[PDB]
DNA sequence: ATCGGATGTATATATCTGACACGTGCCTGGAGACTAGGGAGTAATCCCCTTGGCGGTTAAAACGCGGGGGACAGCGCGTACGTGCGTTTAAGCGGTGCTAGAGCTGTCTACGACCAATTGAGCGGCCTCGGCACCGGGATTCTCGAT
DNA sequence: ATCGAGAATCCCGGTGCCGAGGCCGCTCAATTGGTCGTAGACAGCTCTAGCACCGCTTAAACGCACGTACGCGCTGTCCCCCGCGTTTTAACCGCCAAGGGGATTACTCCCTAGTCTCCAGGCACGTGTCAGATATATACATCCGAT
């Protein structure tokens, strides 16, 4: 990359670096904190946020709406095996639940 | 003459009514108080932030649909349909809570 | 001081909560189990949010510190910050 | 009075001043003879760089002094 | 007066925007994808921190965040998350 | 109908399709070429720039990036052209 | 490989389709080194304005984005003195479906009207954004000294 | 003439008896050549210590011990003496293995 | 030297034990391929971590103290054995 | 105290001091320790450990043996109420499992 | 070779003033020297978050001994502070 | 309700061996004295928000009754699994040979920590307009008693 | 197999509101430059044990035969949640009002990391010895057929 220009633009990323390098040095995790591993960790977060903001707003359009609401979330996360494995301990506020009912108690 | 639903056919409606929602099902008040007096019963003389009681009563409502989805996993099992403490019992030993 | 608040948790919101879990058909005893694990449930969580605000020499109990005590017995919490 | 300066992109260059010139009066020489931005120069004298308020008399500049010019781009 | 907060929301709202042009998002969707940013940064790093100090090191290279994305993330996401990795740091080399 | 052989070709290596993958946004390119981009390029469809990556995973997994269709209908239209390589 | 003949194709396509107000063509006998120049449009203040560039190819294309730098120091809001160039489409919005004859096009029309949104050198954007008179002027000055 | 048990009492000797044992219940060789294989499957061209080995096989000895008490559990509670698959794929999601 | 169908090296009699030890007394005939279906999975799920953790070391020989933390990372922590 | 003697026995314990302070301030756990955080740490870890010595060894003397074997702590660390929660989760070699049958399966009188 | 630190000889102190007879194997001095281990490294975990969490950057003692009140349940949690508090007050003076 | 086989389990005694407890050299890590200065304790002040209260209205909770479908108990069956015995299979143990690779050591070079100046990316506060909440009417669709 | 009446749910159109997005001003931390102490990458050597092979026991796995007991399906009984209607109760919204503590600022002060020096506590190594595993032979608890 050319040299003199801010850090978050010469790898083409969106989030910042600068903020993940100091987070990194001053989180107690290391005594010496390397040059690319904030790189790196800033791109991995930033693929993970644009996947579910990209299931979300998908889970939004097939809904009608043009806004993202924690519902969308809940079922974006919920939906991708990938993503409910990921993400299996964790409570999302105001997202209900799948809708599912089980065969047996269905009418007949 | 007057028009009956058949046993169990609004059961049906009301959880497809609730499984599409997502609002809060046990009255704010109630469970607030309940916090409070458990609280002052840990240390007296607390304050709660309503974004606390609010977390609170989310983490409850979580809980308590998981352990009842598991119950009537439990009771389909058993070759019944109604859910009894028996399987609230099993379901809370076998995800460890009591051992 | 507050007593016999337990009964706050009525008939109507356990069935709506089994409803919404999923279940069609509910016995006549599960009522008093459920008010039993709940009230075990705030017990433990409530234990660890007042240490948790109690440590920091304050006296009400905010969010951060119902998220803190979620995560740390393993039910980590989104919507409230961390 | 004559000054040596050399750039980064090999290009030497010869300007005619005096040591009670300001090396404001030197940049502005310099972009009158080569084009040169006066606000845009990093002269180094002795491993000093020159600021432009003082003049070349108070750095005791002679003749045959060469001056190390680093070419300052802004922005990124 | 008030002390200034630092959050994760311009760039997640930056990120959207890149995704889907027409598609706003809720203050609390910003709240949970916020939390979430800061829920897996801080597993990533504990775990490359711990995994560092296995080896006797001192130093967090981008090996350690590779090893501890392999290892935290599932299948696809982990080898998807490396190769974004990879490219990212190949990128900045040059 | 059938598409000739001068629109079949590669819209990035001007090369005839080898295995290509049916995007969701309508958008057709050789395997090789997609393969170099999702690796190292910006991970998103050259042409109307829409990002692919849950769909990518998902037809990875299940190895489904290959439209068998396309490589019968070209292989029997011109063997010569595949053969060449 | 690939890239050899990629490139061999656009050459023979800017060749029998020529682009307006520039011209371009291989320095020498390697295919990967470029040259090209450009005229300064009419509908600004580049009057007489002739400028060289050359363009530096990586070992692939167009999967990589190519290196553009100016020959020839001439003075713009978005360019530095060196000639470093600061386009969107050069290392943000770059696509193995750009062409040539397309970054050619687009970076000319940048000089046509620069974009200050992101500036890359902020004391002349603020001088350009301050008032038109003066930066007109002073572009046409280095325009003429510089070029003619 | 001939003497033998009812049965249903051997069985029950045998849990007697291998509650008190502590040693490993799975042959040695076979669980190490399994190993091995799983992991040349993973990555060519590897080398195990024996320690490595033996704690694999006392995790997997152990976990599936719990798998068993838990499976037995449920047969007991579904009136049942007999464990069947169907109880081993319940006990696993109810402990959110699978899922 | 690929190895086949070793699997069945966890005869019968081996599944029969543990579920003696497990406390079970009637047993039927279809538990023994879903034993070897979870112990292949968890012996996959354990491996991959303790192979990535001996990779990670530029090492070739898998020690014992990879599995441990790999057991310790995956939740069923292990004493006796280093750590 | 009066300063005298080894700061282990200072405090009158026998688990270091001086480890436990080495250990965290080398562990990478945060910039600056207190003088009495290791002190408190190894009461602590001393405590839990007698207990546990305290009762695998009466579950040993009850088994007419003299020397602690894993068999030993596991039956002490199950048998109990507070170690069993606090352990829920470890797993311990060549433990074996406490012995216990459900009352369906005995046969019937 | 190289030296290995262990907390070997004061387990077994421990075990000689608790049991003046009774012995120890090398296994449970394995399984004891883990077991010492876990509790160290979760104990100064939950100090640390905690000292991290407050806007401080040191770990006093009331930081260990609200991370024992934590993490150990009611009775042992209420038996370890006093015993913490006790051999803090003794080196105190 | 036991009685007599008959099996397995429990119990007393020699023995010998290999793993545990102890003695010893030593050296690397722990203990002692002195400084600086930054992190933390403490006093003072502001204003956010939390507790407290009063009135309305009404959606939600409580109570009672007919009843029908499901929980639960008893019977019969036949098929799958427990139990025992003869037979074939490979685990287990000893002994030896070999080298790939784990582990320790010396060099030094390049990646990274620290300090000043500086300015632009990012945050607090405001304002507005459109996407969403809500209400009323009508079209669409499961549902059940009766055929 | 169905038709139809009554009830629940979805579409559509219109109206009104409040919070999400963009803009402005500003303070502070990320950037750039330069310097310097050291982390580990690399080449080299040593030497441990992991792998492979061979041979000899004999313990565990296996296939088969027999018997029996319980998992499952069926039938019947009864009783207890459910659906609905009517009545009582407090939840929720809006409103007001006080003051208590969370949050911020400024000041001071003393706790600890850093440096150097010195020395002894625990570790690696070696050795003596007895606790318990093993083999052998008795004593008893318990199960099964049958009166
Ligand atoms: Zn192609
Ligand atoms: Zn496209």
């Amino acid at each position: 990359s050319a040299k003199a220009c801010t850090r978050s633009s010469r790898a083409g990323l969106q989030f910042p670096v600068g903020r993940v390098h100091r987070l990194l040095r001053k989180g107690n995790y290391s005594e010496r904190v390397g040059a690319g591993a904030p790189v790196y960790l800033a791109a991995v977060l930033e693929y993970l946020t644009a996947e579910i903001l990209e299931l979300a707003g998908n889970a939004a359009r097939d809904n009608k709406k043009t806004r993202i609401i924690p519902r969308h979330l809940q079922l974006a996360i919920r939906n991708d095996e990938e993503l409910n494995k990921l993400l299996g301990r964790v409570t999302i506020a105001q997202g209900g639940v799948l809708p599912n009912i089980q065969a047996v108690l269905l009418p007949k | 003459k007057p028009h009956r639903y058949r046993p169990g056919t609004v059961a049906l409606r009301e959880i497809r009514r609730y499984q599409k929602s997502t609002e809060l099902l046990i009255r704010k008040l109630p469970f607030q108080r309940l916090v409070r007096e458990i609280a002052q019963d840990f240390k007296t003389d607390l304050r709660f932030q309503s974004s606390a009681v609010m977390a609170l009563q989310e983490a409850c409502e979580a809980y308590l649909v998981g352990l009842f989805e598991d119950t009537n996993l439990c009771a389909i099992h058993a070759k019944r349909v109604t859910i009894m403490p028996k399987d609230i019992q099993l379901a809370r030993r076998i995800r460890g809570e009591r051992a | 001081v507050l007593r016999d608040n337990i009964q706050g948790i009525t008939k109507p919101a356990i069935r709506r909560l089994a409803r919404r879990g999923g279940v069609k058909r509910i016995s006549g005893l599960i009522y008093e189990e459920t008010r039993g694990v709940l009230k075990v449930f705030l017990e433990n969580v409530i234990r660890d949010a007042v240490t948790y605000t109690e440590h920091a020499k304050r006296k009400t109990v905010t969010a951060m510190d119902v998220v803190y005590a979620l995560k740390r017995q393993g039910r980590t919490l989104y919507g409230f910050g961390g | 009075m004559q000054i040596f300066v050399k750039t980064l992109t090999g290009k030497t260059i010869t300007l005619e001043v005096e040591p009670s010139d300001t090396i404001e009066n030197v940049k502005a020489k310099i972009q009158d003879k080569e084009g040169i931005p006066p606000d845009q120069q990093r002269l180094i004298f002795a491993g000093k760089q020159l600021e432009d308020g003082r003049t070349l008399s108070d750095y005791n500049i002679q003749k045959e002094s060469t001056l190390h010019l680093v070419l300052r781009l802004r922005g990124g | 007066k008030r002390s200034r907060k630092e959050s994760y929301s311009i760039y997640v709202y930056k990120v959207l925007k890149q995704v889907h042009p027409d598609t706003g998002i809720s203050s609390k969707a910003m709240g949970i994808m916020n939390s979430f940013v800061n829920d897996i940064f801080e597993r990533i790093a504990g775990e490359a921190s711990r995994l560092a100090h296995y080896n006797k090191r001192s130093t967090i290279t981008s090996r350690e965040i590779q090893t501890a994305v392999r290892l935290l993330l599932p299948g696809e996401l982990a080898k998807h998350a490396v190769s974004e990795g990879t490219k990212a740091v190949t990128k900045y080399t040059s | 109908a059938i598409p000739s052989l001068s629109e079949c070709q590669c819209g990035i290596c001007m090369e005839i399709l080898v295995e290509p993958v049916t995007l969701p946004c309508n958008h057709t390119l050789c395997k090789p070429c997609f393969q170099s981009t999702v690796e190292k390029a910006s991970l998103c469809c050259p042409f109307c720039r829409r990002r692919v990556s849950s769909w990518t995973r998902y037809h990875t997994r299940r190895n489904s990036l290959v439209n068998v269709e396309l490589w019968t209908i070209i292989q029997k239209h011109y063997p010569r052209e595949c053969k060449l390589r | 490989h690939m890239a050899l003949k990629r490139i061999n194709k656009e050459l023979s396509d800017l060749a029998r389709d020529p682009p307006a107000q520039i011209s371009a063509g291989p320095v020498g006998d390697d295919m990967f080194h470029w040259q090209a120049t450009i005229m300064g449009p009419n509908d600004s203040p580049y009057q007489g304005g002739v400028f060289f560039l050359t363009i530096h190819f990586p070992t692939d294309y167009p999967f990589k984005p190519p290196k553009v730098a100016f020959t020839t120091r001439i003075y713009h809001p978005n360019i530095n003195s060196n000639g470093s160039i600061c386009l969107d489409i050069l290392r943000s919005q770059w696509s193995p479906a750009l062409t040539i004859s397309k970054v050619l096009l687009s970076i000319a029309s940048l000089l046509d009207d620069p974009n200050p949104d992101d500036p890359k050198v902020p004391e002349i954007a603020r001088i350009y954004k301050t008032d038109r008179d003066k930066y007109n002027r002073i572009s046409r000055e280095w325009t003429q000294k510089y070029a003619m």
